[PDB]
């Protein structure tokens, strides 16, 4: 997967979420399309790892 | 190495105006899931009020 | 403290046949944003082929 | 905001995103009932605070 988004226009927040699967998909490119259009001042971005193989 | 990658972002100080706009956050949005590759299957966006807007793109490989 | 309270969830091991039934689980996810108290303000669930699904319940307060 | 989740079958795993706003919403009772209704025998949590009010502008 989902790509989603929720804003709180009144405090200038976005709190975005970019959940990709498969090796041709890059989620960072997302972020950054997403980063221009908001006109994101400041971001704090934290990369998981869903579905680690060895935990699968 | 895993199934999937995933971002959590936290967007400070955006343009506000942008923020309160149901329309156009689902054109970047949907952009932003073209732009990464991803194939878009279906997407549900909804504004709140007095303001806000929620917006969700299911995607696949 | 925050706006809100997200949980980032593995879950591993699961009954695999429920995991594969789209009808179930868009149930069981309806009833799990019951639970917590969220209005529900959309749902959307895909089921792809051969097996797997994909789900999302917006909610609000 | 919104519940999300992304089932592999294959694997016996989901995954499962949980994500409340106010005080009266519980993430953690969607959790109680979806490891139950999953029957998931393992479960990893992260919890974030998303739009920590000392992060956007409350103070
Ligand atoms: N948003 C995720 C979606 C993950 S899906 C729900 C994983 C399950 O779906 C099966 N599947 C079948 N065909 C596909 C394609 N084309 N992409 C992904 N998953 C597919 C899997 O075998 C699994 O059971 C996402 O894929 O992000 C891009
Ligand atoms: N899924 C989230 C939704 C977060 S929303 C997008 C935040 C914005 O919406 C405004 N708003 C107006 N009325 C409401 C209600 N009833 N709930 C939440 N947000 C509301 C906010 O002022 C903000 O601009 C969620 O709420 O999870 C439960």
């Amino acid at each position: 997967x989902h790509l989603t988004i929720h804003t709180w226009p009144e405090y200038g927040y976005a709190a975005i979420d970019l959940f990709t699967c498969g090796e041709d998909v890059d989620p960072w490119k997302a972020f950054e399309h997403l980063k221009k259009a908001l006109k994101a001042k400041r971001v704090h971005v934290v990369e998981h790892e869903r579905g680690r193989y060895d935990e699968i | 190495k895993s199934l999937g990658r995933h971002l959590v972002a936290e967007f400070y100080e955006c343009d506000r105006e942008v923020l309160d706009n149901v329309q156009l956050i689902e054109q970047e949005m949907k952009q932003a899931a073209y732009e990464s590759g991803a194939t878009i299957v279906t997407s549900t966006f909804h504004r709140f009020l007095p303001y806000g807007v929620s917006g969700v793109v299911v995607i696949s490989e």
